[PDB]
């Protein structure tokens, strides 16, 4: 049991999957100069806990803008139009000892998702609802929204071989916590934080939750994101 | 489009040789093969000058003085037979010119000419820095004839030559109309005395005359 | 500043970052980036605007901090010329044809 | 000519009156821990320029809360209920060479002012209008407001011997600029920034402005405040 | 205050813009031998003073032949048909302290100017009137003469970005004098001094002159040219 703290946010934790073997880092010019906030930004932003029932198909969050209303990090998105960060993501499950199940906690950089009825697009409020997660579905759906059927998560790939990305299994038999560090994968050193979704944290239950008639009918999944090494553009003159 | 982080540090594409040294088509012309034994439509002329088309002319007027070898490659087509052979005769500034397709000037040993037959790679002919002075002058604030006579602005130092082009085939059963596209290219170019860019549109190809144009596009107020 | 040698005032030159909105008032321009340029002391104020590239840009507004104070002999209305160049070094890659010529 | 800069605010200046011979400084305990902002706060906050005519009797500003809407310093007043600062105050006048006059630029710590008609109080919006200055008056006034007659500035003292405080004369014959540094005079190390007005910058024209019929009918007085060594209480746990 | 003297001509001066970073110099053959006059030629040739009113659009002089009637330099132009020189050009303005304005003093080598109504030429007495300057115009003009509208000075370029040449600003707020040294820019080492105009000294008021109803209604601009390192062809046999 390790009680990590960052700024004015302390969580209680219980091995880290460093995404692509790299730890996030700063970009290191007088023509373009970055600003490193360091202060705040790095604290833990615990999202709303998500109840995992027997019939839950999955969830996804789209970052960096899932934190668009989260404190100073969600406020520096409105004043600077360029930025980058690292996003240590803790995922606890705090189930009991009689609950069973298994989760895939994967990050999927550049998850370009497909519309539900092709030949058209979706109204841009179907990919993300800032803090709250869009759930997947168990079967196919229609309408101007994301094709959120599992087995074809968002991208038209098999959902089983989604393990190629930075992932972590949460088997309630053994463990309950996951932690992933995603060192800002992008093709340009800095990009706008409202246009571009750098990665898509999606939690997918492979083995479904099961229990008997006495336990609690759900298992709350707690998501915590710490934006590390966040740096922005400069606002001062040179 | 969107504003991206254009992060790099390079000015190799802004040097003079990487700015001027680009091949551009400067002369399309038709010339027949047969008929009208005394006609001017059986050969091409194109007195070589930088003031050919306004896109290239604008770049040469960034600079007052410049010197450069030229390396032109013609692209010759044909319409309507045998296999055709052409002749691209470059005459120097001091050189006799033909008056007809069958003049004796075409046989001058001091006028270098390429004999390109059809089907091969395009003919390439390279011409060194010919001028009498030490650079070609884009602008010449002066008079050719002493005591302020006619012909303002035309010096004889920036004379580059001419380019007479014909078929070498004497005749043909039917009519063949060939088209030539001369690709001019400055090479090993140096440039002196920078100069502000042209603002007004061009009027004529031998003068600097212009219509008074507005500085920039107008907007509504000073603060919008 | 191409006014008289006796005219004296202050101008507030504000800079907005490429994402930000323009200041609608003088106070909102003062709370951002600015330089209160005293005309009576120095007659030439130099900026250096970074993050200028294409492949939604900044703003150089200017405000009356104070009016132009002038003795009885000198004229009341003055002019300010502006200039522009590359500040330290400039990067430029892909050559094309200019749009102005037709 | 010295072009001072602080943060993202540059002014152009042309001798400093250090108030009471002391330069502001920090307070140096785990029972109470201060937070030092340093970032921003220290930049120059230029107030609105004040036109000085022939009939102007004077002005006053009440600090620290004159900066209550000025950027991060005016925003840290709402999140921390304790603080202290130093307030370098530049006062230019940028008059011409044919204008004449003289100003008293004085700071007056703890200027408790008196009501206009005694036996009652004033409605608390008569001492301060944040950024804008309350003018004095040339004669006596009535009503539930501050007795703002000069010769009895606010406190019932003579206005001539108001020179005992940190002051600076601005004689337009010689100089135009004043600068005063006021190292947080108070009886408690930290105090609330909305209840207590630590000092009262009042600018009083002793010799009146004069000019002829060709000059500009006013002289704009420019006030610039830089809150130095501002520190606040702690918001984190211990 | 420096009182320069050259030969039998002394002027009174009050920083030099060396044109293209080079100081004029001599050409260093028995087949062609230059003659260096040195004696006289180098003295100061003050042109007629030019009155600058509120509505003056500008002026231009075309050298070397603007000095064609100026003493020995204007007489060696008739005996030698080849030459070169350097032309230190002082431009005073001796305005008052209450006048305001700004000048662009630029030299523009090889200023090939355009006719007013195109499809024709001008009669060669429209470019130059030896000593006296041809003024610009405020709008477009017609007739067989030079298109002398400012904003398109002579050459069809923008008049604002005429600063690429050897230039000097004369802001009456700060300074009054300009001096430019133009080290004989030409593509041939020696050229005839009547056919070819090596450069075009043009003085263009960007900010217009302004004053009140008591000052003098003009500001006289004084132009002074010193032909430096003038050398000619040889007249003797070899």
């Amino acid at each position: 049991v390790r009680s990590m703290t960052l700024g004015n946010s302390t969580i209680t934790t219980q091995n880290v999957v460093v995404g692509y073997g790299e730890w996030p880092s700063y970009l290191s010019t007088a023509e373009d100069q970055p600003t490193q906030p360091d202060v705040a930004t790095c604290r833990f932003y615990t999202l709303e806990s998500v109840q995992w029932e027997k019939t839950s198909p999955g969830w996804w969050w789209k970052f960096p803008e899932a934190l668009k209303n989260m404190g100073l990090f969600g406020q520096n998105m409105h004043y600077h139009y360029l930025g980058r960060a690292g996003y240590t993501i803790h995922v606890q499950c705090n189930a009991s000892k009689f609950h069973q199940g298994c989760l895939l906690v994967v990050c999927v950089p550049e998850a370009e998702m497909g519309c539900a009825d092709t030949d058209t697009t979706f109204p841009a409020t179907e990919l993300t609802t800032e803090d709250t997660p869009h759930v997947f579905t168990s079967d196919s759906i229609t309408g101007k929204k994301v094709q959120a059927a599992v087995c074809n998560a968002g991208m038209g790939v098999g959902v089983g071989n989604l393990t190629i990305f930075p992932h972590q299994w949460i088997n309630l038999r053994t463990n309950n916590s996951a932690t992933i560090v995603i060192p800002y994968i992008n093709s340009v050193p800095m990009d706008n934080m409202f246009r571009h979704y750098n990665f898509t944290l999606m939690i997918i239950p492979f083995a479904p939750l099961n229990f008997t008639d006495g336990a609690t009918a759900y298992v709350p999944i707690t998501v915590t994101i710490a934006p590390m090494y966040a740096e922005y553009n400069g606002l001062r003159l040179a | 489009q969107t504003r991206h982080v254009v992060n790099f540090h390079s000015r190799s594409e802004s040097t003079i040789e990487n700015f001027m040294g680009r091949a551009a088509c400067v002369f399309m012309d038709q010339y027949k093969i047969n008929g009208e034994e005394t006609s001017t439509d059986r050969f091409a002329v194109w007195t070589i000058n930088i003031r050919e088309m306004a896109q290239l002319r604008r770049k040469c007027e960034m600079f007052t003085y410049m010197r450069f070898d030229i390396e032109m490659t013609m692209v010759i087509t044909s319409c309507q037979m045998p296999v055709l052979t052409h002749q691209i005769m470059y005459v120097p500034p001091g050189g006799p010119i033909p008056a007809k397709v069958d003049g004796y000037e075409w046989q001058t040993s001091t006028n270098p000419s390429v004999f390109w037959t059809e089907g091969n790679a395009p003919p390439r002919i390279s011409i060194p820095f010919i001028s009498v002075g030490n650079a070609y002058s884009s602008f010449y604030d002066g008079w050719s004839h002493f005591t302020q006579d006619g012909t303002y602005g035309y010096t004889t130092l920036n004379a580059m030559g001419k380019l007479y082009i014909r078929h070498v085939n004497r005749s043909s059963p039917h009519q063949i109309t060939s088209t030539i596209r001369v690709y001019f290219k400055p090479k090993h170019i140096k440039a002196w005395v920078p100069r502000p860019p042209r603002l007004c549109p061009y009027i004529n190809k031998r003068d600097v005359n212009f219509v008074v144009t507005e500085i920039t596009d107008s907007r509504t107020s000073i603060t919008d | 500043f191409c006014g008289s040698a006796m005219a004296t005032g202050k101008l507030l030159i504000s800079y907005s970052p490429p994402g930000a909105s323009v200041p609608t008032s003088r106070k909102d321009a003062m709370l951002g980036t600015h330089i209160v340029w005293d005309i009576g002391l120095q007659s030439s104020c130099v900026l250096c605007v970074p993050w200028i590239s294409q492949s939604s840009a900044g703003y150089i507004t200017c405000w009356y901090q104070t009016n132009i104070v002038v003795p009885p002999g000198a004229p009341t209305s003055c002019d300010v010329l502006c200039f522009a160049s590359a500040c330290n070094d400039f990067s430029v890659r892909l050559l094309r044809d200019t749009p102005f010529m037709a």
